[PDB]
């Protein structure tokens, strides 16, 4: 029923500019405005103000009247978020929400965010190296086994084992930055009967550096 | 005319709405004298209609405007000025002082009650052809309250809902049965309804229906019938799953007759509705939450049927708009076969969704029915808070 997705998470050096899209599905788009909420990293909600999809005008946090514009394709049922000239401490997730009444007291229905992160950082693709054990029984008849993914700016990255197609016991750590990049890795535990056996394997796309990489972890112990 | 009116027709078909009544009194204001008023109503003499609020004794510019979001004070009273004239300080006539009100006209002459007084030495003194004819004392001694919308008249007779006693709970809701001005009998609340606040009401074919407030668990509201003839009542709630309150809960797929339906507690909005079989209409603002938008739906059998849904619709203010209080009138003096079928949205404007002023005002649409199938607009109050400043 009622869908708003929002664009992808963009990298911008500072002082750029971004247009974030908020595309809307279920509902007549001119009877409900739009909220746009910041989500810093640590600090928690904020609200950025709101756009009469009717009208047109917008109100805006104090907070953000300033380097914040808010505009809609109304005819595309699209809201956007636009942030000119970018300083580094605005990397954070925006989320549209439709707003239930007059002001958008009530954000019923929220988009899924798009994450900026403001960076003089040059994208960097990632090495993936295959983690094998030299083995000690994790747990009994249970090999754990892993996948790092060094080196890489920005992030996201999507570590699927075989395809996704391996979902139980998987665990995939939430990557950390030192200082220019990042690092991420994890691991997988299957039974002895399945690996070396069938074939494990740790599929790794970088969209950003237009990396995908499939690393089999071969059994080297 | 110069005889009792007698509720002899009954409803016209309802097929869309058309506007009658357009007040634009907060966008005027701005530069006129024009009186910040509040509770806002529409009521047919023999002769003309006029639109009735309740003032607070300023102009929405000057600077006593600081502090009207308060309900009720000693400089409140109950006004009357011309059909689409805003509340101006010139053409204004005071029916009486008081801060809650109903007003209606037998046919000969018309009734007018002020109600008065601190929370707890309430009073309500019935006010017949501009002159003070009878005065209620308060009875459970916590607001003294009434309809804020006309009352109507069979015959000389005309029914008034007054209730005293909590909000939040039980209250003490009474009927009364005027004549000239006079009590002829009253009676308690009886049937199947908690609370009674703010009772909208119109009356055809000899009977009188009211949809009112349930402040205390209502979501669905409680309807009272009442036969000015025989002075009885009955009450119940509407039946519908299309709650009507506001706030309210999402509405339902099977609504509730006899009780409450349960989720918003506490709070509500004055509503109305013209419960005719399948020419029922329901008002009710868009937004759940909030007194935004105002929509009126075709709900079939909507009192007697808890699956009752829309068939026909129509958008009065839009949800990026704000709506406010409504109640119904009808013009008994019309000529014709039928009853054309009016209410009126009460568009409030200031704090305090919009604190940037300091004053709580508020504008009148008002539409009623016809059997063509009109096309739709909407009707903003329309003024930029932002030239107030
Ligand atoms: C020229 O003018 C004509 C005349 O105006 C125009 O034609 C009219 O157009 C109207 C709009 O299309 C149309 O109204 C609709 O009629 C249908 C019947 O088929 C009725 O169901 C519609 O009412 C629902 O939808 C509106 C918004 O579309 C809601 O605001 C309303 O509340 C109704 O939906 C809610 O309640 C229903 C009952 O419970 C639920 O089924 C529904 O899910 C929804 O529930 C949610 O919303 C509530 C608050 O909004 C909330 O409390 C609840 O909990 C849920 O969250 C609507 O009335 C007229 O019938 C049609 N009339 C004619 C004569 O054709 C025409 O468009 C204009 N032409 C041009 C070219 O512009
Ligand atoms: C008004 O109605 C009552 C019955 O409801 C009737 O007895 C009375 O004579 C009527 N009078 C007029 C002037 O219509
Ligand atoms: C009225 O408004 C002023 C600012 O205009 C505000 O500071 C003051 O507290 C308000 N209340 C009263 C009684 O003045
Ligand atoms: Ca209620």
């Amino acid at each position: 029923q009622i869908q708003l997705v929002q664009s992808g998470p963009e990298l911008k050096k500072p002082g750029e500019t971004v247009k974030i899209s908020c595309k809307a599905s279920g509902y007549t788009f001119t009877n409900y405005g739009m909220n746009w909420v910041k989500q810093a990293p640590g600090k928690g909600l904020k609200w950025m103000g709101w756009i009469n999809t009717n009208t047109g005008e917008p109100t805006y946090g104090e907070e953000f009247k300033g380097r914040f514009a808010f505009s809609l394709e109304t005819s595309a049922s699209t809201a956007n978020l636009q942030i000119n000239n970018l300083k580094n401490e605005d990397t954070a997730t925006f989320f549209c929400a439709r707003g239930e009444d007059n002001f958008g007291s009530l954000s019923d229905y929220w988009g899924q965010g798009t994450t900026v992160t403001v960076s003089s950082a040059k994208t960097t693709a990632p090495s993936v190296y295959p983690l094998a054990p030299v083995c000690g029984d994790t747990t009994g008849s249970s090999v754990t086994l892993g996948c790092l993914v060094k080196g890489y700016f920005p992030e996201p990255v999507t570590l699927t084992w075989n395809s996704g197609s391996l979902s139980s016991g998987v665990h995939t750590f939430p990557a950390v930055l030192q200082s220019d990049l990042y690092t991420l890795s994890s691991s997988v535990t299957v039974t002895s009967s399945t690996w070396p056996s069938q074939s494990i394997t740790c599929n790794v796309a970088h969209p950003a550096s237009s990396t995908k990489v499939d690393k089999k972890i071969e059994p080297r112990g | 005319i110069r005889d009792f009116n007698n509720l002899t027709k009954g409803l016209c078909t309802i097929n869309s709405w058309h506007i009658y009544g357009k007040d634009n009194a907060v966008r005027i204001g701005e530069d006129s004298d024009v009186l910040v008023t509040r509770e806002p109503y529409v009521s047919c003499d023999p002769d003309e209609c006029r639109f009735y609020a309740l003032s607070q004794g300023t102009t929405i510019r000057g600077k006593h405007s600081n502090g009207t979001i308060h309900d009720r004070s000693q400089y409140r009273a109950l006004i009357s000025w011309p059909l689409s004239s805003p509340p101006t300080v010139y053409n204004s006539r005071v029916e009486c002082i008081g801060w809650s009100s109903t007003s209606c006209h037998d046919g000969k002459t018309r009734m007018s009650i002020c109600i008065s007084g601190p929370n707890n030495n309430a009073s309500a003194v019935i006010w017949y052809n501009r002159r003070p004819v009878t005065e209620i004392n308060t009875w459970a001694r916590n607001i003294l309250r009434t309809q804020e919308s006309e009352c109507v008249c069979h015959n000389g007779v005309c029914p008034v809902v007054f209730t005293d006693g909590s909000a939040t709970g039980p209250a003490e809701t009474r009927i009364y049965y005027f004549k000239e001005g006079k009590i002829l009998k009253w009676e308690p609340l009886a049937g199947t309804a908690k609370h009674i606040e703010e009772c909208s009401c119109y009356g055809e074919r000899a009977e009188i229906t009211c949809t009112c407030r349930d402040n205390w668990q209502g979501s669905n509201r409680p309807v009272i019938r009442i036969d000015p003839v025989a002075m009885t009542h009955t009450s119940q709630y509407i039946c519908s799953p299309v709650l009507t309150d506001n706030p309210r809960p999402n509405d339902p797929t099977v609504g509730k007759c006899n009780d409450p339906y349960p989720g918003n507690n506490n709070n509500g909005v004055k509503g109305f509705s013209y419960l005719d079989g399948v020419n029922t209409w329901l008002g009710r603002t868009i937004s759940i939450a909030s007194r935004s938008g105002y929509e009126m739906l075709k709900v079939p059998n909507a009192l007697t049927d808890d699956k009752s849904k829309p068939t026909q619709g129509q958008t009065i203010v839009l949800n990026t708009d704000w709506s406010g209080y409504s109640g119904s009138f009808m013009d008994y003096w019309a000529e014709g076969e039928c009853y054309r079928a009016c209410f009126y949205v009460e568009l409030i404007r200031g704090r305090p969704k919009e604190d940037k002023v300091w004053w709580t005002s508020n504008s009148i649409v008002s539409m009623c029915s016809s059997t063509e199938f009109l096309g739709q607009w909407d009707w903003p109050d329309g003024a930029k808070i932002e030239y107030f400043l």
